């Protein structure tokens, strides 16, 4: 059941113009973005028709339209050529490539196929050719201001740019130009086209309806208090929630089939043949603790802190299942409830007791004014699993 | 453990839960941290004593060989995880222990000069949480920081002269025309970019941090909880009382006046605050008094010294003209007449001040009730007119139904 | 579409000189400002008459009316020139277009033709050519001074400058100079003509009268709302409410066909009224359905958090109406009460519901100090309809 | 000893590490000696390479920046010149792609661009245009060759960062964080041939490039960093032994630096100093253990002290040293305007005016504080102090 959510992003796609894959983190949103542009248009690497893009802290406007950057003049002194950014690189790249299979009386086609030459060059632009695509770029939005609005709709090539972690950055402040173009009607050919003059270069520019915005935000880390107007409305955010079910005993064998080889899959069914034996012979065991530990999550916490489900299904035996609980699970838990104990018990249902087989033992050491300070307690062998056992 | 107190009631040590040695030591450090923050409030009539008794251990409570005694300083502290809560007197009843603390809490929004919502509180009302002033005040702040925080983050800008790889902002011009060739490949700009850490937000980050740290309900740890993860990226400080001087109140973060002042009422060992029961009433029935007085304007605290000064609480004058004082005792006035201690000091306002004096005194099912109208009238030999006038409690509910009882009985006054 | 939004712009922009369209995110602000510029101008594409630009925390007072800006030239690669922003370039082009049918300036019409061509120059000034465009601009400010203000009343074409999202910007550092001419008595030909001198350049500017400003500003966010009251004054502010009068069913056909003038009117026609036939046959669900929902959301947040009427303007069926739903405005209305489940089930009015045709399913699992979360279900068919005619 | 064994499957299973634990426990020790044990270079470059961060860390030095050159006494010469990350992932690719068989198609130049690329200081650009002429040969290559080939590099290369939390991450990485998931490195499943923004050539992290972090976690802890280095690495808490600190402990520590007539001469002196402190090998283990107990619980657990300032203790003046100038600092540190629970810490509450690490002030202050002062003992009087402290 994944073509629904490659189809649950397609119908999204075409009707609002980008989504956002909002969820908890380990959950595929990652790979869900990836392996559907890479399933639509079939290029396993960035570059001409689709391009990843992450985003931090200190990512700046000036990084992702355009901005004034020093650069290098043929291994000489620097100038100050103003570069377009990741996004004007695949903004333009959407429109000249569109525009070839446009078949009008006055489209420069020996001009528009130079621009795209020294659109998709993966070297930095040479000054021998910087006011070459300078001047290109100024003959484009020349010819796109004089085609109508019936021949800026139907363009094929569909760009796509997918947009990692979208709300580490500050969202507003990225999206400079892009809070008032980013609708589906505020696009080139739309009811509503709008060709937004820019700051530095001072060149228009104005998004394609080729370029589909895909987002994979992480709300674990820089929660919903969003913009919640702009980066809010244009967005059509997609829950994709940490199923369990891809936790059974099936369906971690058809995962770690499907990718593998002829040799992979008869050692991968040996090897989770052994897990499980190990575990009580329950082959719901794994889908039965991952939505058990999430419903007490969604109680205590936030909905959107669940553990995903990418951390548990790279599991062969029961030593990676402990090298996968405490090292992406409990430190992961330790995270979201700020270093409370009395409460990340109760997630485990732990809570009456101490010093046995519990991942959070108290020390038997009291502070000065009544404080307890508990402490994480490596496991090993069948004592972590009916450490496990008692969490369902 | 949780122990709570009315003003001037006791608890026995073993009824009491915990343990007898612990609370003991508890008092102790409140009582000394009384002393050395006993000037920052003021008084009306009190007899603090302040040379002996605050200093004796009798600050807060007075802490006995066979009970806990509370004086009447109304208000909680949390210490040593033995958590006081002192309630007024007045609120006492015959879900249980519900009733008189929003009752107490929109007493301290009238009289204090809070500006909480009578909606932030109707939320607790009915969700059978377990009774505790620091967790509701812990709740008003951070509900109001996180109705504010939902709307608007407070990025404010400031200004830096940053050498950046890109250009942003105005560029400076004499620290790049002095540049030398060999560094020229970083602008000198002078950006006047928003940060999300200001000062606000690193107390906000702060006070919600020394929050969680201490609080028990299960509302309040989502609440801190959702909020600590919004000042994720904001650096830590430790609070201190300069931090809650540093900021000014401008326009633009005016809203987080309402989150600020309560981030100041229970952050700067020890936390919460202490308020004298006498000027609290004092100050809540010149709420009612300037509302219920059309005719004649009232002032409180106004001074006449006599041979020293001895000081009305409130007196309404129309003009200059009548001299009609009110003295605001929170005496429980026994046996239907006014004390030695209350009456010498009604003569001495009236006299400095042909002038009738009324006194207003509480009243609900637990303290001394009168009947409706102007209870007791009297004359000190001087043709004196002491009036002795009550208003009733409903402030216990949200509707104020004795307002209209205390302006009928004052127009009869008047 | 001439009714209100437009007639009540067009007698408000003619008299204070800037309109700001302040009002929550869903309603047509951009779009009004939009389509009352492109129908006064006659150009649907900006450039020459009109430049739609948008404000950003990016953006800069110097690439604004004036700053220094570091030009890239042949054998001096850093040349620090002083480059006029966008807005002196339509300050500038507002003035000498209208300068064209003046008397006073017999002497240099080739001299104010040749400036409307150095402003109308898309290529970038060389500096050849620059030192004959600062010639040209002291020039026209020596002309304006000889000027008489009865002359500069009247500038007979209509230049506007529609800024998008002005409230991002640090508006009191992007209007620099302009704090103290945006004024319809302080322009050129006004009661009081102020010719305030720049920073940079050093040359006089003064803000033309054929010059207006339609901002349309956000009010959503409360950080970057303006608060500026020396600034408020030379504004116009006009709130547009999200109306939900155009989700009725006349109303959604005689919106959704104007624009669409092709032959889709009979298709249009007959899927709007397949739509409404599955709402009962109510043909005024979806004004109800968006009228009930922001007067809840009035009395419990701000009056300007409201939901627009932009997501459910687009509908067509109910599998649309179903996307719309649960993609666009229940994330939306999860947003705004995050984790506040009591008012979040009562903006819905589905507050003692727990279970059942609900959108918030209410957990089996209450937690350890007495917290209790709710979780969505996703809704289909007629039982989704059942969850919205409990709304109205 | 045993932490060796954790990192080494750690590393496989993630790809990159972060040893966090209080300051001085071995963080860097550990990190370092691991390396050396693997790849058997005592000495920084070739395999591995050593670099700390600071809060004003660049870009430009980590990965690619602008760095000014002249040209045979000339005026200034801008080029682009790779940093530290950079120069260490192209070196773990063209090493790992000798022992390929589908990449003997350009064995001669890629083994000119490990030569090349291992030497210091390209003084002339007629090299540097050949360096960067082969380097977009070698991004060609890897762009056409099959995941099979490039999912088991052999040689294992090593980046010791120390004080990761120290540097701003979110900066200094960039947009390249996202090349230290073991799904995104080259060569994986959903591989990213990334372009940088100064250069303009591509650059992905070979799965050869292990990221051993080192985090001095008493300022900032592990829930104070940013988003992106959560769950990108995975941490090992490396914590404070004090088992390292026995009779037969210390012995064997020091035997490893030292040779044989300095090891009588330590034996002697280690006999000397346990002697004084009243016949117990388990000491120094328990007073540690009593300390670190008594941390944890009025503190985080971050905060412990930790065990590399007692392992160069030799007589009791040396331990006079440091606890009152290495371990009494940092609980004056640790707990400021706060002589109670650091009073607590040494359990020696209640206690004033005598043997006392810290005696009580005679002075009350304006509204009243303790206010308390640290008294520097000396002599059998010190032990006397510090055997209450077990
Ligand atoms: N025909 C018509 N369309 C409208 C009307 N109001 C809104 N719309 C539609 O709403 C859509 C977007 O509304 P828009 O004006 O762009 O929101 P906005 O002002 O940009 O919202 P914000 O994020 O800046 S705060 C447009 O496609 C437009 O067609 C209207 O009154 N008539
Ligand atoms: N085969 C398969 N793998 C999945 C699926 N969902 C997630 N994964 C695994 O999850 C990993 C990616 O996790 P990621 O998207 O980066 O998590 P996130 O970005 O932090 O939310 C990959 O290694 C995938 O193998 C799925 O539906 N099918
Ligand atoms: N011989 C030996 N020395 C150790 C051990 N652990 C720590 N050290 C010493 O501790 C010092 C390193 O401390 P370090 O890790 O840099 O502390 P940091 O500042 O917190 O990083 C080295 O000089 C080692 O001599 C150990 O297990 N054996
Ligand atoms: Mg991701
Ligand atoms: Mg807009
Ligand atoms: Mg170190």
């Amino acid at each position: 059941n994944i073509k629904e959510d490659y189809f649950r992003v397609d119908m999204l796609l075409n009707k609002k113009g980008q989504v956002i894959l909002y969820g908890p983190p380990g959950t595929g949103k990652t790979w869900i973005a990836r392996k559907y542009v890479v399933e639509e248009t079939n290029e396993k690497t960035p570059g001409n028709k689709w391009e990843f893009i992450t985003f931090h802290q200190s990512y700046s406007y000036e990084e992702f339209i355009e901005g004034f950057r020093p650069r290098t003049d043929n291994e000489e002194k620097i100038r100050y050529v103003v570069e377009d950014g990741i996004f004007k690189k695949i903004a333009l790249r959407a429109l000249v490539k569109g525009l070839f299979e446009l078949e009008d009386a006055t489209i420069g086609k020996d001009k528009i196929h130079r621009l795209y030459i020294l659109l998709t060059k993966k070297e930095p632009l040479s000054p021998t050719e910087y006011e070459e695509y300078l001047r290109l770029k100024r003959y484009l939005w020349e010819l796109v201001g004089g085609l109508p609005k019936d021949k800026l709709k139907n363009l094929t090539p569909k760009f796509y740019l997918i947009i990692d972690e979208i709300n580490r950055g500050n969202i507003s402040k990225i999206f400079g130009e892009l809070i008032t173009l980013l609708e589906k009607d505020k696009r080139l050919g739309g009811e509503n086209q709008l060709i937004v003059r820019l700051p530095y270069s001072g060149e228009p520019f104005a998004v394609p309806p080729n370029l589909y915005i895909i987002g994979t935000m992480n709300t674990a880390d820089r929660s919903i208090a969003l913009l919640d107007v702009a980066l809010r409305r244009r967005f059509a955010f997609i829950e994709v929630e940490p199923r369990p079910e891809f936790l059974e005993k099936e369906n971690l064998k058809k995962i770690r089939e499907k990718k593998l080889k002829t040799e992979d899959r008869k050692r991968l069914n040996e090897k989770l043949n052994e897990l499980f034996s190990k575990l009580g012979n329950d082959n719901y065991f794994l889908k039965t603790l991952l939505e058990k530990i999430n419903v007490r999550i969604t109680v205590v916490k936030d909905r959107d802190h669940r553990i995903g489900h990418s951390y548990f299904l790279n599991v062969e035996t029961v030593e990676d299942l402990h090298h996968v609980w405490y090292y992406e699970v409990l430190p992961l838990l330790m995270e979201y409830f700020y270093n409370d104990w009395e409460t990340i018990k109760w997630v485990l249902n732990e809570k009456g007791k101490e010093h046995g087989n519990v991942f959070f033992e108290k020390l038997r050491l009291t502070g000065p004014n009544g404080e307890e300070a508990y402490q994480l307690k490596v496991l090993e062998g069948d004592a972590f699993i009916g450490a496990l056992k008692r969490i369902i | 453990t949780t122990i709570t107190l009315y003003e001037h009631d006791e608890k026995r040590y073993r009824d009491i839960a915990g343990d007898k040695k612990a609370i003991q030591d508890a008092l102790i450090k409140l009582n000394k941290q009384f002393k050395k923050d006993f000037k920052k409030l003021d008084r009306s009539e009190d007899n603090s004593d302040t040379e002996d008794t605050i200093d004796e251990s009798k600050g807060v409570v007075e802490v006995y060989a066979n009970k806990i005694k509370a004086r009447h300083y109304v208000g909680f502290a949390a210490v040593d995880n033995v958590f006081l809560q002192i309630l007024p007197k007045v609120f006492k009843p015959k879900e249980d222990t519900w009733e008189p603390i929003l009752a107490f809490i929109r007493m301290l929004d009238m009289a204090y000069g809070l500006k909480i919502k009578d909606h932030d509180l109707a939320y607790l009302q009915g969700r059978n949480l377990r009774p505790n002033l620091y967790e509701v005040f812990i709740y008003l702040f951070a509900k109001s920081l996180w109705s504010e925080v939902q709307r608007g983050y407070h990025r404010e800008y400031v200004e830096v002269h940053r050498e950046e790889k890109f250009l942003r902002g105005k560029l400076l011009m004499s620290r790049q025309i002095r540049k030398l060739p060999h560094q020229l490949n970083t602008f000198s700009v002078e950006v006047h970019e928003l940060i999300e850490d200001n000062l606000l937000n690193r107390i906000f980050y702060a006070s919600v941090r020394e929050a969680l740290r201490r609080t028990t309900w299960g509302l309040n740890r989502k609440l801190l909880g959702e909020l600590m993860l919004a000042f994720d990226g904001i650096t830590p400080i430790h609070l201190r009382t300069e931090h809650f001087e540093r900021v000014h109140f401008t326009r633009l973060n005016e809203r987080f006046r309402r989150p600020f002042e309560l981030a100041k009422l229970l952050f700067m060992e020890v936390s919460g605050f202490f308020v004298d029961m006498n000027k609290l009433f004092e100050r809540f029935i010149e709420r009612v008094l300037v509302r219920n007085l059309p005719p004649e304007y009232k002032l409180f605290y106004q001074e006449s010294y006599p041979f020293s000064s001895q000081k009305p609480d409130y007196v309404v004058r129309k003009g200059n003209t009548p001299v009609v004082v009110l003295d605001a005792k929170y005496r429980e006035l026994k046996e239907r007449i006014p004390s030695s201690d209350m009456l010498r000091q009604l003569y001495v306002y009236s006299r400095i001040w042909p002038a009738v004096i009324v006194i207003p005194s509480s009243s609900t099912y637990n303290q001394g009730l009168p009947d409706k109208p102007l209870e007791f009238e009297f004359f000190d030999e001087r043709k004196l007119f002491i009036v002795a006038y009550n208003m009733d409690y409903v402030k216990t509910g949200a509707i104020f139904k004795a307002d209209k009882n205390f302006r009928r009985s004052l127009n009869n006054i008047i």
